[PDB]
């Protein structure tokens, strides 16, 4: 509804960008940071006054020369800090404390590549992180230990990328390449437990190592949704937001309107569909976008660089209030974008190694 | 090792696949089930190995059958595979005789 | 007058449907945003109780001053900055591997037209009859626009309608289970039908995942399970007359109690199993005493090898004729088959004595393993569990599966390895996995080229085995044209299996490789390395 370009940033590098996540892991008040990664360089940036913007910390990887496009924003529940877990193309998860401005932590046994990293909303010391390899990898950071396996045999038959979590964690969902929806709660008494025991090991105690879990029923599933490449999937409470290469954002959920999401079976497939949010010319892959903390707005970017935006208040995609915003400079592609904490401050990225800052006009 | 008669999952996708049937009561399911998940625990192929199967499958898990008090359908399950040349009549009752 | 127009705006009163699409969706918009304020506030208010530190910026390193620099400038007006770039630690290069579940057993393998009326017959009269200027008249109305169903289709979509009404909820022909309190006296034909579709007699129990392949179980024994007839085998038993004694024979002081219905749904099932005993009759279900079980059943009575796959070829009167299916798959008449012992297909077993894997044994030297009712003579049947038997061709059917260890391969990334050291020609496990049809072989074929993968395999000429999405570890084992190990098609009791052996005496930390035996486009595209030093 109010958001206008007044900065914008190019490095040098020139690879196409990857993903920007803003520091929500923050104080109102605190100094909010939003965070950079390139295929193998990673960078942080500060939001400043007047439009200034001051570049933080850089750091590179020249001995691993894969691409870097996987991030989740770390913080320490024990000493307080803020870190930042990132991955690429090798699955080798590397964690990054500013403070300590060293990576000192081995995460390693993951298959082929990760191609998303996120935490629990509540837990900050919890790493999702989602396989090409068609199976859901699980690392508990602060233990170091492996926590349970998803999708190892009835995962997606095509590869996975997306994931979301709900604000309690309850569940988790996978969205493959096979346009599938696959959901695994998380609420499992046997899920529940080994969360526990994660936390209580002791590499002295025994020599048999924390005995992972390996879970594979999918709790719902369902493929005439989309008909073509599916890139994004959210979650509205009991809804499941989506979005594809078909140039058309849908949100629907399973069943009936009266069917609740914690209670559903997996051998059920029924959806009954409640939206739809059509655009243009975002027809691939390699396309996501951001929501803001309060799930209020969104800002849909575009290989053009155009910026779709919608709300979700009571003005529902039946009335789809619009919002195409636009910049004539940037025309490569928009890897992702980052709401702020606050609604205030929004970052596109520009694929040719460029940043736009829009902020809202509040 | 790793090396063990049955993978866990599995026991969980003929559960699945035994109760997608719509056409089967409960009752008979939950036994074959258990009936399913005791055998490969156990890899018994031959006809005594069978035998043996069944007075293992009592005296060991039976009592859970009594537990969940699935006998009549159990007791129908063992006349078949009686009927199915595999079992004696001796060995029926050994069932029939734990239980009371 | 307003007969037909009452009756014009009838047939219109679909389209009054078209907007209840979106009722109820404002409503649960509404209700799914409340929510999501309850919870969304609740983490930021977990939120505000966690203090999180600032951020700090880099600084110039003595030890590192000449740090490689990278520039960022600014699309806009804003200044370009320029901040060294500070390597991360080393990391492991480890060999990429694809996911997949313990599989220790081998598994076979928007239009423009619509549809919808009304059942309002009893008032299609007064559309029709008190509606003209009459009720079958309804299917012809909704047929003119081809937005309906024709007036013969909304018949059949109106003998959904009665199919919809239906009796209670049950399946048409399944019964309530005998635990159940609402036990029937359901036959013994019935009953058993449901065990007589769901058992599998090959794996010998029900449903066979390895396994619409069915066959009248019907067996070819004696007719009859005749126990005792006219004498007192329970402790009081009747005996009555003894011209009864033929009478049974032929069919194939009274005294009496009260009895139930539902006990007597198992009291002719016990008559399907003995026909005369009665006295197990008596001891298992009955309401009266061994004596007077008599008296209720009396009324209740009046009342050029291998290639093919294996296949339980059937000629069920006739001999093993040309319609007997082993003569077209050249292979053996096995017990499975309606052949039997006279029908010179039959098979006679593993015929050893002392040891039933040695060279001079059809064990060993067929392609079949010794049953263990085939090697008796020298324990193929003694103590499965146990693992010391002089048969050695049991150890797939007693699973006793090798160690085999994971590791990765410089020739292809992982490998597998073994704990104990293994001389030549001793067992290592299957390669376990699912098999699949010729077709999809030639669909997962170019689905696995395209991937370029190599878990396929041709199982006959009949079958293929697949071990992609789910197979054991020796699929992760690597190649070699001078192989330590290889692998040997078995069969088991007319099942297609495969033995890994090694070839050579092996102590324990040698690297395990066979051949995959595949396409000339599949062998060098994937196994075309063999780790040759050339000098010249
Ligand atoms: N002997 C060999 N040398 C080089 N590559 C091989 C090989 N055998 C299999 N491969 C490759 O490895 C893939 C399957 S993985 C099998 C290789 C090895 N055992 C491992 O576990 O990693 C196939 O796509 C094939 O291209």
């Amino acid at each position: 509804y109010s958001f206008k370009c007044v900065n914008s940033l190019k490095e040098d590098h020139n690879q196409p960008l990857f993903g920007v996540q803003f520091n929500w892991h923050s104080k109102e008040g605190d100094p909010l940071v939003f965070a950079t990664v390139g295929s193998n360089r990673v960078t942080l940036y500060e939001c400043h006054s007047q439009g200034e913007i001051r570049l933080l910390q850089s750091y590179v990887d020249a001995d691993a020369d894969e691409n870097f496009y996987t991030c989740a924003w770390t913080y320490d529940s024990n000493t307080s800090h803020p870190l930042l877990a990132v991955a690429g193309s090798r699955g080798i998860i590397r964690i990054i404390n500013p403070i300590t401005m060293q990576c000192i932590k081995h995460y390693v046994g993951h298959g082929n590549a990760i191609n998303e990293l996120k935490f629990h909303p509540r837990d900050p010391n919890l790493l999702l992180s989602v396989s090409k390899d068609h199976a859901l990898r699980l690392w508990n950071i602060q233990t170091d230990t492996l926590v349970a396996i998803f999708g190892g045999v009835e995962g997606h038959r095509d590869e996975v990328l997306s994931a979301d979590y709900d604000l309690l964690g309850e569940k988790i969902m996978s969205c493959g390449m096979d346009h599938s929806l696959k959901l695994w709660r998380i609420n499992s008494k046997r899920m529940m437990n080994a969360i526990k025991e994660s936390y209580d090991y002791n590499p002295n105690k025994t020599n048999r190592p924390f005995i992972s879990q390996k879970i594979h029923f999918p709790d719902f599933s369902t493929r005439d949704i989309h008909r073509n490449y599916v890139d994004c999937v959210r979650w509205l409470g009991d809804l499941i937001l989506s979005k594809s290469c078909e140039n058309a954002i849908v949100c629907w959920k399973p069943g009936k309107m009266e069917d609740d999401i914690d209670k559903i079976k997996p051998s059920e497939s029924n959806v009954t569909i409640l939206g739809r949010f059509d655009y243009s010319q975002c027809d691939i892959w390699y396309m996501r976008f951001s929501m803001d903390f309060w799930q209020k707005m969104l800002a849909l970017g575009n290989q053009v660089g155009k910026l779709y935006v919608w709300d979700l208040e009571v003005e529902d995609p039946h009335k789809a209030k619009c919002t195409t915003l636009t910049h004539h400079k940037c025309g490569a592609a928009i890897r992702q974008t980052s709401f702020s904490r606050d609604s205030s401050i929004l970052i596109a990225v520009c694929d040719d190694a460029s940043i736009w800052r829009w902020d809202r006009l509040r | 090792s790793e090396d063990e008669k049955d993978p866990e999952w599995l026991r969980e996708k003929t559960i699945t696949q035994i109760e997608e049937f719509s056409d089967v009561n409960e009752g008979e399911k939950e036994v074959m089930k258990l009936w399913n998940l005791h055998v490969m625990k156990h890899g018994f192929i031959a006809d005594n190995q069978m035998n043996h199967a069944c007075m293992l499958f009592v005296e060991n898990y039976g009592q859970k059958i009594i537990k969940k008090n699935l006998c009549r359908n159990f007791m129908l399950h063992l006349v078949s595979m009686h009927d199915f040349n595999l079992i004696s009549i001796m060995s029926i009752d050994k069932a029939v005789t734990k239980l009371r | 007058a307003c007969r037909k127009r009452v009756k014009s705006e009838y047939m219109r009163l679909r389209q009054l449907k078209r907007f209840r699409r979106a009722d109820e969706v404002k409503s649960m918009f509404s209700s799914n945003r409340q929510k999501i304020l309850e919870r969304t506030e609740i983490l930021n208010q977990e939120w505000k109780q966690r203090r999180i530190q600032p951020v700090h910026i880099l600084t110039s390193v003595s030890s590192l001053r000449g740090t490689r620099e990278c520039s960022v400038t600014s699309d806009l007006d804003f200044p370009t900055q320029v901040i060294p770039l500070k390597t991360l630690n080393a990391v492991a290069s480890v060999p990429i591997m694809y996911s997949w579940s313990p599989l220790q057993q081998n598994f076979m393998v928007h239009g423009d037209r619509e549809c919808g009326f009304i059942n309002d017959e009893i008032f299609v009269e007064l559309v029709n009859a008190l509606g003209q200027y009459s009720d079958k008249i309804f299917e012809a109305i909704s047929s003119m626009f081809p937005d309906k169903g024709t007036a013969e289709e909304l018949k059949e979509k109106y003998k959904e309608l009665t199919e919809q009404q239906l009796p209670g909820a049950l399946p048409p022909e399944c019964t309530p289970n005998i635990d159940g309190p609402n036990a029937k006296s359901v036959q013994r034909e019935q009953s058993l039908h449901s065990f007589h579709t769901l058992f599998c007699r090959r794996c010998f129990k029900y449903d066979c995942f390895l396994h619409f392949h069915a066959t009248p179980n019907t067996y070819k024994r004696k007719n009859t399970e005749t126990a005792l007839d006219n004498k007192p085998c329970g402790p009081q038993c009747y005996q009555h007359l003894e011209g009864a004694k033929e009478f049974a024979a032929a069919l194939t002081p009274p005294e009496n109690v009260e009895w139930s219905g539902a006990e007597a749904s198992m009291f002719r099932v016990l008559i399907g199993t003995y026909y005369d005993n009665f006295c197990a009759i008596a001891r298992l279900i009955g309401t009266k005493t061994c004596r007077q079980v008599y008296e209720f059943r009396v009324k209740e009575s009046s009342i050029s090898n291998h290639v093919y796959n294996y296949q339980p070829c059937d000629h069920p009167r006739q001999p093993c004729d040309s319609s007997c299916p082993c003569v077209i798959a050249q292979n053996f008449c096995e017990k499975f088959c309606q052949c039997s012992s006279e029908c010179q297909n039959r098979f006679p077993g593993c015929r050893c004595k002392a040891q039933c894997n040695t060279k001079q044994c059809p064990c060993y030297l067929a392609v079949r393993e010794c049953d263990p009712d085939l090697c008796l003579t020298c324990g193929a049947a003694d103590h499965w569990d146990s693992k010391n038997v002089s048969c050695k061709n049991c150890s797939i059917q007693r699973g006793s599966k090798k160690h085999l260890l994971l590791a990765p391969s410089d020739v292809a990334g992982w490998g597998i390895f073994i704990k104990d050291p293994v001389q030549k020609n001793e067992f290592i496990s299957e390669y376990c996995g699912e098999i699949i049809s010729q077709d999809e072989a030639d669909r997962r074929g170019k689905v696995y080229d395209k991937y370029m993968c190599s878990f396929l395999f041709n199982l006959n000429n009949d079958f293929v085995v697949d071990a992609t999405r789910k197979g054991n570890k020796i699929r992760f084992a690597n190649h070699s044209v001078n192989p330590n190990c290889y692998a040997k098609v078995m069969m088991v009791n007319g099942d297609h299996r495969i033995g890994i052996f090694a070839k050579r005496a092996i102590q324990t930390g040698e690297e395990l490789f066979f051949d995959y035996r595949y396409s000339q486009a599949d062998a060098l595209k994937y196994v075309g390395i063999e780790r040759e030093m050339e000098i010249p």
